[PDB]
């Protein structure tokens, strides 16, 4: 359905800004999400994930303990914000929701950790896209 | 509101779809018997089945594990009665044949038998055209056909070869599901599922173009398959009005025994007596006309309409085969394929004493001969038919594992689960 | 892991048939019983659209002539009769681990 | 014709499956698995 | 033993109190005559196909019994049918109503709705109760 | 098995000692596994099926339990102490033999699937 985002635009180096994708019609608390950034003229880089109760977050290395996720399976939207920003980081942002559906989290029996599975992608939102300079 | 509490249940009626391992049941001694194996539990004659009252189940009858499972044990165990006995590695040897319909059976003399070393033992002998094979470079001198095959192995002559049914049972805390409808397709859900512990009757036959001993299809005449419109998948034709059959050995047959295993004796044809008469087979001229209509009207259901074309399908795969107390027949039937829709009808039979495999390679089992005159009958009910793509049917090749899913097009197997929890109000005091 | 993959241009015309393969350096197989690479397709100026999600099946809206295989380092995907609107890019990602990565885009004229 | 290796291939009688009749052959063969035997000129 | 199986599970309940239809009681009446010793009266005469099939299923009939006991055994529910605990339902495992599992419910659409979380269910039992209560147990022995 | 010759309220003592002795007697095999088990394995389930049908009649765990069923005395009217001090257990077995499974079902019905309709 319909998948778009808002909050884009152009800031500074060490600025903070926070994007807001928000989902049409499926049930939101059944999937997970994702981001992924486009770079202009290279091909893609894989930004982060959430799980389906909004509890398991992985992030890329790069950006990692920078950048901030979160759900609101309520509202039906999807953040993403973002801090000590720099030039490099300037790129087409995209959310994404995951092609199949995911379950609860499954607890193996001979150790006490749950599993979120995570697969790819199928809808892509157009998305917005941040500038970081002068 | 009241507090749900969590409470356990023993005994729910819940079960999933699994896969298992299986065993027999007969029902009634020597123990020799290759398929019956009176080494088994014996049955029980209480009617088990229970029905159900609200189930919609789909079923398969090709995706089904439990035909696969006998190919490969139905295998299994007609080769572990095959191991003990006796190989027949040096008779391929250099025959000289003679003839004494023109010449059939075959006056062969071979001439070694390597019981000792140093003296080897002429030899008379009687065979068939189904076993020998010319040599190209003398005059008329032959040899057995499978030779460069694989291993000939003679089966002991005091073994059984007769169908016993089978009751697959499944093992506790299993259970078989077994629909009963009508009209089913083979693959579609059904209405009236009853659950019963083990199957009913499954006689082991062996043959190819057709069923012999079969089951019943009730009320009418039913036609399964899955890919219609494809050639490939074979459809199967189950009847009710069971069609018998006469065939028979109208000769003697005196047997001789041949030493050449040292304590295992080779037995071949002595001489016959009498008159060299052709086996056959006999089929009722008026109930076979009569049911073959009945199938295009189910034919005329799928492909209504380029009119129904009978056309009959190398010695093997293309004659008909089957067993006759422990000897195998070959005959044409080309007689039975012959009509279109808009007394005593006698198939000529041929006699071959080597056998092949289902797989039809690595091995190659040779049958002794037997003393006397053999008589059988049997209900015909089963067809096998190909559509090529007005339609035209021909019988079909020999995949022996499609004979199963004429009889397990009922069968599912489950797994009973019968521990699982529910909440409700009532907590158990600490 | 690294996943790269070639030729990365492919400028052609419409009438025959070609392939795309991706090179994979750690073998993917997961243990629910299959290979976790997705295949797809970005116009340019455009989010990019499904082609087929599993190497074996497809997505909706898909032609007949998209096959692709593999094994579980070899990656193929193969492009019989290759249409006329086949521009822009086909990306190869997989979903082993994280963090999932790409290849570089195999642009076709 | 293209050390000590591949020089030798060989030739025996055998008559294994049919029985009747021995027959000579041509094999390759490597060194690391044959012996000169004794009494005899280049035998194997 | 399956004859309820279109019923719903606010009525299965009804013919339940016969012993889930006398369930073990068939495999005691089995294995009476599956221990016929007609196998002790041949020695199976060999070691056929059947007799090693027949050994692959009493094992599964040996073990697939015992984790229904066990898993009974360790829940403070041994032997019982119908018996209650002291877990919590969490509205998360299902948000469905209440009449709507018992009334307008079979059961094996309702093991696929919780299939997912049943292995949670499983240890929230035994260390919220049943582990926990025999040390509370113990406490109250200690005075 | 020291007590068969005792009367059924003399027997009654020794109850210990034949059921310890059921499962696997003494342990033979002394390790000796240097050089082809449904002996085992029927032992096993010999003593599984009891202890189930002990569990499904109320009575796991004890050796000696009452019941809310009363007698029949078609099975067999003899009396108190025509029986129990002056009858050992191999004649009380044959006196009841023909009746075993018809016990069974009641044991079962009115003891426990009667008593799960009192739980509430
Ligand atoms: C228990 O757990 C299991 C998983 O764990 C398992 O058990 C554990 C114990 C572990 O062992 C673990 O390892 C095990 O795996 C859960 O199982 C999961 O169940 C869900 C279902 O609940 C499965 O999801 C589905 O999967 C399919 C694909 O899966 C296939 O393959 C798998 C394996 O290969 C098979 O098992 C499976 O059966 C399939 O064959 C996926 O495609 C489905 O998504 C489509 O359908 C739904 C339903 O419509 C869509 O959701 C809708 O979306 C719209 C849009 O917003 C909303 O408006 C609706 O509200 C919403 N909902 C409904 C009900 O309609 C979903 O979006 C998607 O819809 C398709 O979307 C595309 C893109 O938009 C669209 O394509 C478009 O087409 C048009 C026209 O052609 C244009 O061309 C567009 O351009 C084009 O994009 C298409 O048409 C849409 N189709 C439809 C019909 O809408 C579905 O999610 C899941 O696979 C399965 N397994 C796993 C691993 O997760 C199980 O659920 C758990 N149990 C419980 C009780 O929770
Ligand atoms: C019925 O089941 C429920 C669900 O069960 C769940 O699923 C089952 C299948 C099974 O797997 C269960 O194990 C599983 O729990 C039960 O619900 C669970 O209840 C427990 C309570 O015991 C919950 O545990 C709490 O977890 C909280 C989250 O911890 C995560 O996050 C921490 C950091 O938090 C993050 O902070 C950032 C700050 O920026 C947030 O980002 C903002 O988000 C905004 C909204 O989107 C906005 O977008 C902003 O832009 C953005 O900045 C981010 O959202 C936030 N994360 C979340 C998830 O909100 C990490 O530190 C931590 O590692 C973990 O990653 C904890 O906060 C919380 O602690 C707090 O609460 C305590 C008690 O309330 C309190 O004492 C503490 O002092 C503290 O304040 C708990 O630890 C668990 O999350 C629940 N599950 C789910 C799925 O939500 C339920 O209990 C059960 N019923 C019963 C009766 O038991
Ligand atoms: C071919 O099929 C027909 C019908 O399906 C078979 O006829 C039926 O055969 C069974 C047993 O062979 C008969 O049961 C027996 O009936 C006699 C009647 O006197 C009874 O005395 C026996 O105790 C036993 O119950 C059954 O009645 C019979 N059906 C009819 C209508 O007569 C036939 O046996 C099959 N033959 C072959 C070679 O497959
Ligand atoms: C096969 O058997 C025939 C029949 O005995 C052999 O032919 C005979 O050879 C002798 C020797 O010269 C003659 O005296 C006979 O007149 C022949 N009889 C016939 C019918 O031809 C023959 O030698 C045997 N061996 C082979 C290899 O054919
Ligand atoms: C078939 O060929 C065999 C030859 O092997 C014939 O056997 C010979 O029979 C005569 C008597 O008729 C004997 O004196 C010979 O010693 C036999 N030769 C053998 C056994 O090698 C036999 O007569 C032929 N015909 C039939 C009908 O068997
Ligand atoms: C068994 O098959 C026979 C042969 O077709 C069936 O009898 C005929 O069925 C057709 C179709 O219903 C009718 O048109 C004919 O009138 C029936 N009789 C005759 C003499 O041809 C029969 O219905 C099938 N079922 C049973 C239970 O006998
Ligand atoms: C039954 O078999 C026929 C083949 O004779 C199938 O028809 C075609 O199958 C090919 C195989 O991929 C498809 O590409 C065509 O599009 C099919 N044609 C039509 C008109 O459908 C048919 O799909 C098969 N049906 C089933 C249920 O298996
Ligand atoms: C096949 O052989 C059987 C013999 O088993 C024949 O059955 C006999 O048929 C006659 C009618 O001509 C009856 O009077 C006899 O009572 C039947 N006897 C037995 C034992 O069945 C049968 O006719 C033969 N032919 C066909 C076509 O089946
Ligand atoms: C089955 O028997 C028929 C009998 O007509 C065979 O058909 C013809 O047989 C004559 C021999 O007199 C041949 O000359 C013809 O060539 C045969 N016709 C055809 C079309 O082949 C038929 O060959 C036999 N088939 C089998 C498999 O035994
Ligand atoms: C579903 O099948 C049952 C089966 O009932 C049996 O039908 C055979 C028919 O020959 C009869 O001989 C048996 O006596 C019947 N009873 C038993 C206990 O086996 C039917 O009774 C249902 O009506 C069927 N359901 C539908 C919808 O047809
Ligand atoms: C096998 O026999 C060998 C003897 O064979 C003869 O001697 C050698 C030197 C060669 O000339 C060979 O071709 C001859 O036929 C033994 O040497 C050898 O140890 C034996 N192998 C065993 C006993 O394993
Ligand atoms: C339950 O039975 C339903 C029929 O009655 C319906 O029940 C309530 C809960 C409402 O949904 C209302 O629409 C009807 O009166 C079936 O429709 C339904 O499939 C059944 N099964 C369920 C809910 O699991
Ligand atoms: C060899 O015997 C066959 C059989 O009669 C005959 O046809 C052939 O002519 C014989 N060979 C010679 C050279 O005569
Ligand atoms: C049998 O009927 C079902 C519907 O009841 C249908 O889906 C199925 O395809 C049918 N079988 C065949 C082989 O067509
Ligand atoms: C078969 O039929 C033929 C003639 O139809 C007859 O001569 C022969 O005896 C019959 N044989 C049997 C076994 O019925
Ligand atoms: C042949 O096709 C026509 C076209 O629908 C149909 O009316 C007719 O019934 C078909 N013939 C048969 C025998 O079904
Ligand atoms: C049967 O098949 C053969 C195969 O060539 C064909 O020539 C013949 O026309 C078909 N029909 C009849 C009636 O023989
Ligand atoms: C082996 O043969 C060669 C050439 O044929 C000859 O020179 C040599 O003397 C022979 N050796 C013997 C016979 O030992
Ligand atoms: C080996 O074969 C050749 C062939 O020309 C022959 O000359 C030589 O004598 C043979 N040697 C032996 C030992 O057989
Ligand atoms: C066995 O017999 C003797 C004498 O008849 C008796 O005193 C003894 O008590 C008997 N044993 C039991 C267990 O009663
Ligand atoms: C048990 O007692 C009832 C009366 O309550 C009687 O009808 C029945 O015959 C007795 N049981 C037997 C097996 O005789
Ligand atoms: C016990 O039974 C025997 C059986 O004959 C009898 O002799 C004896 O008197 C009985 N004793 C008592 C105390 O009833």
């Amino acid at each position: 359905v319909q998948l778009v985002e808002s909050g884009g635009g152009v800031v500074q180096p060490g600025k903070s800004v926070r994007l807001s994708c928000v989902v049409s019609d499926f049930p939101f608390s059944k999937y997970p999400m994702y981001w992924v950034r486009q770079a202009p003229g290279k091909g893609l880089e894989w930004v982060a994930a959430i799980s389906g109760d909004a509890w398991h977050v992985v992030y890329s290395n790069s950006v990692q303990g920078r950048f901030l996720v979160s759900r609101d399976n309520v509202k039906n939207t999807l953040y993403l914000e973002m801090n000590s920003l720099k030039i490099e980081d300037t790129a087409v942002y995209r959310c994404a929701r995951m092609f199949q559906e995911s379950g609860p989290p499954r607890l193996d029996r001979w150790s006490g950790r749950n599993y979120y599975y995570y697969s790819g992608m199928d809808v892509w939102g157009q998305g917005t896209t941040v500038t970081v300079s002068s | 509101a009241e507090q749900l509490w969590v409470t356990v249940y023993y005994g729910v009626p819940v079960w999933k779809e699994a896969t298992t391992t299986l065993f027999c049941a007969s029902d009634a001694t020597e123990v020799h018997n290759v398929w019956a194996t009176h080494a088994c539990v014996p049955t029980d004659p209480n009617p088990q089945e229970v029905v159900l009252e609200n189930v919609t189940e789909n079923f398969n009858m090709w995706k089904n594990n439990m035909v696969e499972q006998m190919h490969e044990d139905i295998i299994s165990l007609w080769d572990q009665s095959l191991k003990p006995c006796v190989k027949l590695t040096p008779l391929c040897v250099t025959l000289n044949c003679t003839d004494l319909e023109g010449g059939e059976i075959k006056n062969c003399s071979f001439n070694i038998t390597t019981s000792m070393r140093d003296k080897v033992q002429k030899e008379y002998a009687l065979f068939y055209k189904l076993d020998v094979v010319p040599i190209k470079n003398d005059n008329t001198s032959y040899r057995l056909i499978s030779c460069n095959t694989s291993v000939i192995t003679q089966a002991c002559p005091k073994v059984s070869f007769e169908p016993i049914p089978i009751h697959y049972c499944a093992p506790a805390g299993f259970a078989i599901l077994k629909c009963n409808d009508k009209k089913f397709n083979g693959t579609g859900p059904c209405t009236n599922v009853s659950t019963v512990q083990c199957t009913h009757g499954i006689r082991p036959v062996v043959s190819t173009q057709l069923l012999l001993n079969g089951s019943l299809a009730e009320e009418e005449v039913v036609i399964r398959s899955a890919n219609f419109t494809d050639n490939a998948k074979i459809i199967i034709v189950q009847l009710n009005k069971s069609v018998e059959i006469n065939c028979t050995r109208p000769n003697n047959n005196t047997r001789k025994s041949i030493h050449i295993g040292p304590g295992r004796a080779f037995y071949t044809t002595g001489e016959i007596i009498g008159d060299i008469r052709q086996a056959h087979c006999n089929i009722s001229g008026t109930k076979w006309n009569d049911t073959l209509k009945q199938i295009v009207v189910k034919l005329k259901e799928q492909f209504g309409n380029k009119t129904i074309v009978f056309n009959h399908s190398d010695p093997e795969i293309v004659m008909h085969s089957f067993n006759c107390g422990g000897e195998f027949f070959y005959c044409n039937s080309t007689q039975l394929f012959n009509s279109t829709w808009n007394g005593t009808i006698v198939l000529p039979c041929r006699i071959k004493q080597i056998v092949n495999m289902w797989q039809e390679v690595g091995k190659a089992m040779y049958a002794p001969p037997i003393k006397g005159q053999i008589r059988c009958s049997s209900n015909i009910t089963g067809l096998i038919l190909i559509r090529d793509g007005t339609e035209i049917f021909r019988p079909g090749g020999g995949d022996m594992r499609d004979n199963w899913r004429s009889e397990l097009y009922k069968y599912k197997v489950v797994k009973i689960e019968p521990l699982g929890i529910a909440p409700t109000k009532a907590k158990r005091r600490v | 892991i690294v996943m790269t993959q070639t030729p990365l241009s492919l400028s052609v015309t419409p009438g025959q048939p070609a392939s795309i393969s991706c090179k994979s350096s750690e073998s993917l197989r997961q243990s629910n019983g299959k290979t976790s690479l997705y295949w797809y397709r970005q116009k340019p100026g455009q989010s990019p659209q499904l082609l087929v999600f599993e190497v074996s099946n497809r997505f909706s809206g898909v032609s007949d002539r998209f096959v692709g295989s593999g094994s579980g380092t070899d990656f193929t995907l193969r492009i019989s009769r290759v249409e006329a609107e086949d521009v822009g890019f086909y990306y190869c990602m997989q979903s082993k681990d994280f963090p999932l990565t790409f290849g570089g885009g195999t642009k076709v004229d | 014709r293209n050390e000590g290796g591949e020089i030798k291939n060989c030739s025996f009688n055998i008559t294994t499956s049919m029985r009747d009749k021995v027959q000579k052959e041509y094999a390759l063969f490597y060194k690391l698995d044959v012996v000169p035997i004794k009494n005899d000129n280049t035998s194997y | 033993f399956l004859g309820a199986a279109g019923s719903t599970m606010g009525a299965a309940s009804m013919t339940l109190t016969v012993q889930a239809r006398l369930l073990l009681s068939g495999i005691v009446q089995q294995q009476n005559n599956l221990l016929r010793a007609i196998e002790a009266q041949q020695h199976l005469l060999q070691l056929t196909v059947w007799g090693i099939k027949q050994l692959q299923a009493r094992v599964l009939a040996v073990e697939r019994y015992l984790k229904d006991q066990q898993l009974l055994g360790i829940w403070g529910c041994s032997g019982k049918l119908i018996c209650t605990t002291a877990v919590p339902w969490n509205t998360s495992w299902s948000n469905k109503s209440y009449n709507q599992i018992w009334n307008n419910m079979t059961w094996m659409e309702w093991e696929r709705e919780i299939d997912n979380y049943t292995s949670l269910i499983y240890t929230l039992i035994e260390d919220s109760q049943n582990q926990q209560e025999k040390n509370e147990q113990e406490l109250l022995e200690l005075d």
